[PDB]
């Protein structure tokens, strides 16, 4: 259903190239939604979507030296946004 | 291996199918065992790629195209008579490249679902809906709420006046012929976008919001399929299921999913399989046994569908199915879902006009061309590898074919290098990096040009290009990645391939 592994594969002081194991999501899945926000912060997370055929995404415009919570949700072609997202904490 | 084992998912009437399988044995002697393995559709291609899998696989037709693209299914040969026992539109759902590959069994499609107490006479036309909502809003209610996020739900309106996903003719889909930005699609999406801008509907309504608003009586209609009936039964809404509204005098065109049974091509009981399905399963007797275990909904057998249609909900499902479009079973359907999803969000919110949004979606969903990475190195899809004149016009003299099933289409005219890997985590694609890098250099030194391709030109072939830029420039993966991505924005090596590329990074920089 949903991916199960999520990593940063490249980094700059203000940006992260992430990767998730999309191959583990069923063929029903037509996009992924990525959210990110300062861990422990007040502000609502920022979010964008990518095509279900992507296993990679760039998160950019981050503050340097800050811990971010990064979440990947699966999107189903009928129901839409699914539950049980995958998340990591990662510091720029 | 062995000599009939039938795979079906557990959500369905497998016990009832076991019965039509004992009633088989008491007629044939030969035994049929019905197992319902978990993650069934994921296990079948794993195990049937070698052999030791079932003889007959049951599943929605849309995944059978991937199966057939891998050869895992046999070309069923149904009597010309037997085909008339099924509705003719169902046979279109079970072909790949023109050949039949499954027997149609059951059929689902969206319908109009309405609250009989709020609205005993649901509108027959989309155009009626704004007046009706103006009336209901003055009572605190709304006319219609349904999922606006997924193109699967909005497409029936967008298609009514002429839109379509991929043109289908003579048993084949033409992935160059996308009907997203024609006049019919513009008119339907303009109507939709107008319902939102006039606050008859909300741009944020998704599956959950819609399903709760209707089952709590806040809205007079929703749009949904038979999977949703159980939750409405639980609620205090007296509901009906009916034909979708027309738009500009023409029916709404929901996508149609055809539950289907395929024959394992790597199995000898191909005759015992044809025997069981053609003459023991798809009979009034056969489907009823399955139906009694767990209902099938609308069914593809005309005789037994007449029976079930006594339920007006099932009759409405079949009627919307017969006016709808078969769900394309080709891999390009995924880019279509995402492209239309962006179009609807951007038009519904005013970020783009209907025309700009559909035009960009047309471009995203329809096939493009190869992409120049380096003057002697191009990147693209399996589609491109079959257009000889187009490659000849680019000066391509050699292809790298990164696939398990794609032919070299013009052997002897181009030099071919095969890299036979699947796009999954198990595939050791980096053990081909050196060999592929030498081929590209070899062709380059002889003055030629290499076209590197995989099915979608997204994961496998991009990985080969990225590795080439890395060894050849002694640069890091994130630099190669940025380079290709700016030329072909969709490239995305799979998770395991990104790891293999990172391992390769520290080798070429040591």
């Amino acid at each position: 259903s949903v991916p199960t592994n999520l990593e940063v594969v490249a980094a700059t002081p203000t940006s992260l190239l992430i990767s998730w194991d999309a191959y583990s999501s069923s063929y029903y899945v037509y996009y992924y939604r990525i959210t990110y926000g300062e861990t422990g912060g007040n502000s609502p997370v920022q979010e964008f979507t990518v095509p279900g055929s992507k296993s990679t995404a760039t998160i950019s415009g981050l503050k340097p030296g800050v811990d971010y919570t990064i979440t990947v949700y699966a999107g189903h072609y009928l129901y839409g946004l699914l539950s049980s997202p995958i998340s990591i904490n990662y510091r720029t | 291996i062995e000599e009939l084992v039938i795979w079906i998912n557990g959500d369905k009437g497998y016990n009832g199918l076991a019965e039509v399988g004992k009633k088989f044995e008491k007629d044939t002697g030969i035994k049929v065992t019905v197992e319902h393995p978990d993650k069934l559709e994921e296990k079948f291609p794993q195990v049937a790629a070698t052999g030791d899998g079932p003889d007959i696989i049951f599943w929605a037709h849309d995944r059978f195209g991937g199966y057939a693209q891998s050869g895992l299914l046999a070309e069923i040969t149904p009597a010309a008579a037997f085909q008339d026992k099924l509705y003719p539109f169902t046979w279109d759902a079970v072909r790949y490249n023109g050949k039949l590959i499954a027997y149609p069994i059951a059929v689902e499609a969206l319908s109009l679902i309405y609250n009989k107490d709020l609205l005993p006479n649901p509108p027959k036309t989309w155009e009626e809906i704004p007046a009706l909502d103006k009336e209901l809003k003055a009572k605190g209610k709304s006319a219609l709420m349904f999922n606006l996020q997924e193109p699967y739900f909005t497409w029936p309106l967008i298609a009514a006046d002429g839109g379509y996903a991929f043109k289908y003719a003579a048993g084949k889909y033409d992935i160059k012929d996308v009907g997203v930005d024609n006049a019919g699609a513009k008119a339907g999406l303009t109507f939709l976008v107008d319902l939102i801008k006039n606050k008859h509907m909300n741009a944020d309504t998704d599956y959950s919001i819609a399903e709760a608003a209707f089952n709590k009586g806040e809205t007079a209609m929703t749009i949904n399929g038979p999977w949703a009936w159980s939750n409405i039964d639980t609620s205090a809404v007296n509901y009906g299921v009916t034909v979708l509204p027309t738009f500009k005098g023409q029916p709404s065109k929901p996508f149609v999913g055809v539950l289907s049974a395929g024959i394992n091509a790597a199995s000898p009981n191909k005759e015992l399989a044809k025997e069981f399905l053609e003459n023991y399963l798809l009979t009034d007797e056969g489907l009823e046994a399955v139906n009694k275990d767990k209902p099938l909904g609308a069914v593809a057998l005309k005789s037994y569908e007449e029976e079930l249609a006594k339920d007006p909900r099932i009759a409405a499902t079949m009627e919307n199915a017969q006016k709808g479009e078969i769900m394309p079973n080709i891999p390009q359907m995924s880019a279509f879902w995402y492209a239309v999803r962006t179009a609807v969000i951007n038009a519904a919110s005013g970020r783009q006009t209907v025309d700009a949004a559909l035009a960009a979606a047309q471009t995203n969903a329809a096939a493009g061309g190869p992409v120049e990475i380096l003057p002697f190195l191009y990147l693209g899809s399996a589609y491109h590898a079959s257009r000889k004149d187009m490659l000849d016009a680019l000066g391509i003299t050699a292809l790298i074919n990164v696939s398990a099933n794609c032919p070299n289409h013009f052997e002897g005219h181009y030099q071919y290098k095969s890299i036979p890997v699947e796009d999954n985590h198990k595939a050791d694609i980096s053990s081909w990096f050196n060999e592929a890098i030498d081929f590209i250099d070899s062709i380059k030194n002889a003055g030629g040009r290499v076209f590197v391709h995989s099915q979608a030109g997204i994961s496998r072939s991009a990985t080969i290009c990225l590795a080439y830029l890395m060894r050849t420039n002694r640069v890091k993966l994130d630099e190669a990645f940025e380079f290709v991505k700016q030329r072909r924005s969709i490239i995305s090596p799979n998770f395991s391939f990104m790891g293999q590329l990172l391992q390769f990074e520290s080798q070429v920089l040591a």
